[PDB]
């Protein structure tokens, strides 16, 4: 630190009181700052750490005592539930997510008329395999026949763009 | 410096490094010559009407003598002059054959020997108080030496007076020759010497047979600026030839540096000598003998990473200058193998077509890895697999399946 | 904003320029420079981490459709055009319009900065006095890419592609089960289709009206590169700082004094140059801790509103959340937060 | 901060210009370092 | 938690007072008062 040596005890050992009082400075200005770095570093680690702290105190909240329906917060796909576990300095979360795996194609069509009036799923999708028409969920394959119990009446048939006909069967 | 694997090494303070991109030192190039540009003199300045001089003024009248237009070798005072103080201030006394003089002046008087500790900067009594003070930022050399054999004599020599009894204290290069009767009681004085109404003035001693601190002191003050004006008296150093468009050490009236010196379109007033940037750094320069103006630059410039696969795989490395076309380049080693990404010319690497996933991210889309004869290769990275969504105004994709997945976060 | 300028400093360079005896001096020093260079990697390594955490949370380029029949519902604005040699849309241009980087490349040659552009680039300056700006790993091509990728996800299957298998679904029915998200029958969005459209349409138009205007908008991204360039603008101009010593220039005080008088001045020089080159880290250290906050929020935004219908009240734009399209901007990325 | 004194009017009543531009120097060093360790903990506890 | 308090330095009141001298000799410095009280500023306009 611009001192004659980094010992205090070679300064001390060669120089008298005055001589040495200003490299006893010199190094203690410099370690000082260095001391201070060092915390100032640490403090800016510390914040960021507290940041993560917060993101996975969140995740527990959310991922690990319900179920959460934001998307990629408790891992990559639906998110059914998530497990915690301890590790050195820090928590490993085992998000159990629900992933589609087999997907097929079908044709669609946003409504359905009936007897000139629209129909609607009010819950999935109707599909079709090439003559009848069939209304499931979304996130997976389970047709059922289209009855009055899936499917609510809006309107006429002239206003809404694809709608299909379709005859219900008892 | 063996190589920018080594530096990389030695700034790790590791023998072992791993795979990736390190930054290192910005490219230098080292200087190839040394010039040095004074303005021709050849008179040799005045030594001996200055340190030879057969009368010495008086301390209260002191006298002041400008020197210019000459070569400051103060060797030639070595044969015959002998100084009992010789204290430099503004300037370290070796570097005073390296540089040029600005405002070159020599006050001369004559003391006492107990009184040469008293020309400095901040010292008090008698003469530093009533006949002579220096300025607390003073620049120069202040010599003295006895000249009891020149300014003694047998009855007494009574030529020499300095001032006491002065009303206040002397402004720094201030001279004071007033005659006026001092008043040192309540009792105003009419131009008359009595009681408390002495002359401001006394003479000194100055016999043979005195003690060496009332002995008659020649004192010389030379008093100058360095390094900021265009300055006429310089020391005894041969000017060279001017180089240009070359990294060279550089000598300019006493201001020396290192840098790269072109012709420059700034047009300098006829008092102005250097030319100074933000950083205060001199970027510009007056030729003292062409009286052209010159651009200096800084010889060193460009950043610097080596990409090294991991010495525990293999001592191969390659090299990005991070501001040079592969388009002789600034380039510590060129061999073969030359890309041209963006982010600067790269050397050692491979370069390919394909695309594949980043190992040692260079930069601007461009990455690198230690391939199969395995080598350095370089390439664009890929930002994933490519398809299309077959979309259709009346076509829907439906999972018939699922899977349950368990993916681990760490936090 | 996500990412910020990513800068390394030749300490050996900032402190004594290209004199021996300052680097023989600062050679005493040693491992702060390798701190403040450690720091410094790790902020710049950050910087393309954050960017990959943005834009890259597919790893599944798909590239636009050929017939855009999406049920009235005009995306030809925010996706990419073939005729720009960038392959990035017209909004994402003229976002890269508003913002002004501080250098238009990041490589700048020594014939470029040889001569009197010396002293006046500030680009010139700061590479002479040791600092360098280093470029993003990903390109705003790339960056581009990405963006288009995530558009398209997103127009052509809606939610399912960020939960793997993109499933494709006519965009009317995707936006019939947005409005069921939004609490709203989705027969009213069939029976307000073109309603709904024309809309939408309008509002891509009033987006690009305020963005070709004079009036800028994008002040966030424009703070941060006026920020990154004013720091290193400071730590140029300290260099006049004499911090105590004869002079501010090592060259004055070793022409015109010897080793031992001019060692203590050096020292003051080299402690000074040390003190601003710390102060920079530290200020930028607190800067990219900022800046990785804020790309941590805008990748939750990405997941959230992009790769599905958020529920959260005003995280998704004012109003019930509809959808949200990204692009890519410098140093950042917009949000078109459709509610 | 290594000066004779911590306060200027004692260090300007006794010394002289060139003796006391060291310890004022060394003074302001300090008060400045005082003054951006202050500064950089109220940037942390603001981002905070 | 939603702000804190806002505060600004003079520099030279803190590192000098009332010392002409003192102010003479930080003028040298100049910058890294500018810098500090910009980072203040920063912070005083992020509080509101
Ligand atoms: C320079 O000259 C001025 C004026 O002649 C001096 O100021 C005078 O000082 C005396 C006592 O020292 C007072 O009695 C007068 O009233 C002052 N007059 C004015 C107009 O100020 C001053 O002291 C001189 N400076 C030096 C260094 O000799
Ligand atoms: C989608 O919007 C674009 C505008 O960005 C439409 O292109 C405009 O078309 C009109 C006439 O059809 C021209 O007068 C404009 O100059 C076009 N603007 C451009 C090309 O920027 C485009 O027609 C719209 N798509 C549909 C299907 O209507
Ligand atoms: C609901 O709002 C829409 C849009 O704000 C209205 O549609 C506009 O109606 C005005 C007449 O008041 C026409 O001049 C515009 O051309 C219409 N816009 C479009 C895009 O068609 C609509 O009338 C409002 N009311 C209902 C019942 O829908
Ligand atoms: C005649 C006036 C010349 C002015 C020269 C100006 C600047 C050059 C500096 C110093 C020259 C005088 C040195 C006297 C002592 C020499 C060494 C010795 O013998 O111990
Ligand atoms: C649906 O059909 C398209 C072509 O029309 C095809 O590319 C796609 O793979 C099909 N999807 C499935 C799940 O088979
Ligand atoms: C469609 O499904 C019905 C009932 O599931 C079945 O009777 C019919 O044969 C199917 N048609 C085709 C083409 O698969
Ligand atoms: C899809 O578009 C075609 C246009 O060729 C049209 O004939 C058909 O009715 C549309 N179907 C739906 C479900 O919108
Ligand atoms: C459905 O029935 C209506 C009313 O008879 C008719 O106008 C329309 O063309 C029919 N659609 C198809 C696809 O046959
Ligand atoms: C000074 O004078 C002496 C005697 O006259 C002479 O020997 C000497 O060379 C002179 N020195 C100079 C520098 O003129
Ligand atoms: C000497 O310097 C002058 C400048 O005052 C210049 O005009 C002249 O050419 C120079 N002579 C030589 C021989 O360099
Ligand atoms: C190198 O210079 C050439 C000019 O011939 C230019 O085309 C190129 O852009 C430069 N290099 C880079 C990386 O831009
Ligand atoms: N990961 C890579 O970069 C890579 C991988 C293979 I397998 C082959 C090659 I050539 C490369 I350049």
């Amino acid at each position: 630190f611009g001192a004659i040596s980094s010992v205090l005890n070679d300064i001390l050992s060669r120089l008298d009181k005055v001589e040495a009082e200003v490299q006893i400075d010199r190094l203690i200005t410099g370690r000082l700052q260095s001391l201070q770095t060092y915390v100032t570093q640490q403090l800016i680690r510390a914040a960021e750490i507290r940041a993560s702290a917060n993101l996975a105190a969140t995740k527990m909240s959310e991922c690990v005592l319900g179920q959460s329906k934001r998307v990629d917060f408790c891992g990559k796909g639906y998110h059914l539930m998530s497990f915690p576990q301890s590790a050195p300095h820090g928590v490993v979360f085992l998000h159990v997510t629900y992933v589609p795996a087999q997907e097929k194609n079908f044709t669609t069509a946003p409504a359905i008329c009936h007897d000139g009036k629209a129909h609607f799923p009010r819950e999935g999708v109707f599909v079709s395999n090439g003559t009848h028409w069939f209304v499931t969920q979304r996130n997976f394959y389970e047709p059922q026949i289209i009855t009055t119990d899936n499917t609510f009446v809006s309107g006429n048939c002239d206003v809404v763009i694809g709608i299909v006909n379709n005859t219900v069967y008892d | 410096a063996l190589d920018p694997l080594s530096e990389t090494k030695c700034t790790l303070k590791s023998f072992t490094v791993e795979k990736g991109i390190y930054q290192t030192s910005n490219f230098r190039v080292q200087p190839t010559e040394s010039i040095v540009r004074f303005p021709n003199i050849t008179n040799l300045c005045p030594f001996g009407e200055v340190f030879n001089a057969t009368r010495f003024a008086s301390v209260y009248a002191w006298n002041r003598k400008r020197i210019s237009n000459c070569v400051a070798d103060y060797s030639v005072l070595y044969n015959s002059a002998s100084f009992s103080t010789f204290k430099c201030y503004g300037v370290s006394p070796t570097k005073l054959n390296d540089l040029c003089f600005t405002n070159v002046y020599a006050d001369s008087f004559v003391i006492r020997g107990d009184e040469v500790r008293q020309i400095a900067p901040g010292q008090t009594g008698k003469i530093a108080d009533y006949n002579y003070k220096l300025p607390d930022d003073f620049t120069g050399c202040v010599i003295a030496w006895n000249s009891n054999n020149l300014d003694s004599k047998v009855g007494g020599n009574y030529n020499y007076l300095y001032r006491l009894f002065r009303k206040s204290n002397l402004k720094p290069f201030e001279r004071d020759i007033s005659t006026e009767i001092y008043q040192a009681g309540s009792t105003p004085c009419n131009g008359v010497e009595g009681f408390n109404c002495y002359f401001p003035l006394q003479s000194y001693g100055f016999q043979p047979t005195n003690g060496v601190g009332y002995q008659p002191y020649r004192v010389v003050v030379l008093s100058f600026e360095l390094l900021h004006a265009p300055a006429t008296v310089c020391g005894p150093k041969k000017s060279t030839n001017l180089v240009k468009n070359k990294c060279v050490n550089f000598n300019f009236n006493g201001l020396t540096g290192t840098g790269v010196l072109t012709e420059s379109n700034k047009k300098f007033l006829p008092f102005q000598q250097f030319g100074r940037d933000i950083a205060d750094t001199t970027d510009a320069v007056r030729d003292p003998q062409t009286l052209e103006i010159l651009d200096i630059t800084p010889c060193s410039f460009g950043g610097v990473s080596v990409i090294t696969p991991g010495t525990n795989t293999s001592n191969q490395v390659a090299v990005l200058y991070q501001d040079v076309n592969c388009t002789t380049w600034r380039v510590y080693s060129t061999g073969s193998n030359v890309f041209q990404t963006r982010a600067g010319c790269l050397i050692g690497a491979e370069h390919v077509n394909n695309s594949y996933e980043c190992d040692i991210p260079i930069g601007a889309g461009i990455c690198a890895s230690y391939q199969t004869s395995q080598s350095i290769i370089a390439y664009t990275m890929s930002l994933g697999a490519e398809n299309s969504v077959a979309y259709s105004n009346n076509s829907i994709a439906i999972p018939t399946n699922f899977t349950i997945s368990v993916t681990t976060e760490i936090l | 904003p996500v990412s910020m300028t990513k800068t390394s400093v030749d300490c050996t360079m900032y402190i004594c320029g290209d004199s021996t005896e300052c680097s023989n001096l600062l050679l005493q020093y040693g491992s702060f420079c390798t701190q403040l260079n450690r720091a410094l990697t790790g902020i710049a390594v950050e910087q393309d981490k954050n960017t990959q955490e943005v834009f890259a949370q597919v790893k599944q380029i798909y590239k636009t459709p050929p017939i855009k029949d999406f049920g009235g519902f005009n995306f030809s604005q925010i996706l990419p055009d073939p005729s720009k040699p960038s392959k990035r849309s017209f909004i994402e241009d003229l976002l890269f319009n508003k913002v002004t980087l501080a250098d238009a490349g990041f490589i700048k040659q020594y014939g470029d900065c040889l001569g009197d552009i010396a002293a006046r680039d500030l680009i010139c300056a700061q590479k002479f006095n040791g600092l360098t700006v280093l470029p993003p790993l990903l390109t705003d091509e790339m960056i581009a890419q990405y963006t288009s990728a995530l558009l398209a996800g997103t127009i052509t299957s809606g939610w399912t592609f960020g939960a793997g298998a993109a499933l494709q679904i006519p965009f009317a029915m995707q936006m019939a089960y947005r409005f069921n998200g939004i609490g709203v029958t989705q027969n009213v969005l069939y029976e307000n289709q073109k309603l709904i459209a024309n809309q939408f349409n309008s509002a891509i138009g009033k987006i690009q009206d305020s963005l070709s205007s004079t009036a800028s908008a994008l002040g966030k991204l424009q703070d941060v590169v006026n920020q990154n360039a004013q720091a290193l603008n400071t730590l140029v101009k300290q260099l006049s700082s004499n911090f105590g010593a004869i002079s501010s220039v090592l060259n004055d005080i070793l022409s015109r004094l010897d080793k031992v008088e001019a060692e203590v001045q050096i020292d003051r020089l080299i402690t000074g140059r040390l003190q601003s080159l710390q102060t920079y880290v530290t200020q930028q250290l607190i800067r990219a801790a900022e800046i990785r906050a804020s790309a941590n929020l805008a990748a939750t935004k990405m997941s959230e509103c992009v790769l599905g219908q958020s529920k959260r009240v005003d995280f998704c734009g004012k109003g019930y959340h509809l959808m949200s399209f990204p692009q890519s901007a410098p140093h950042g990325v917009v949000f078109l937060h459709v509610t």
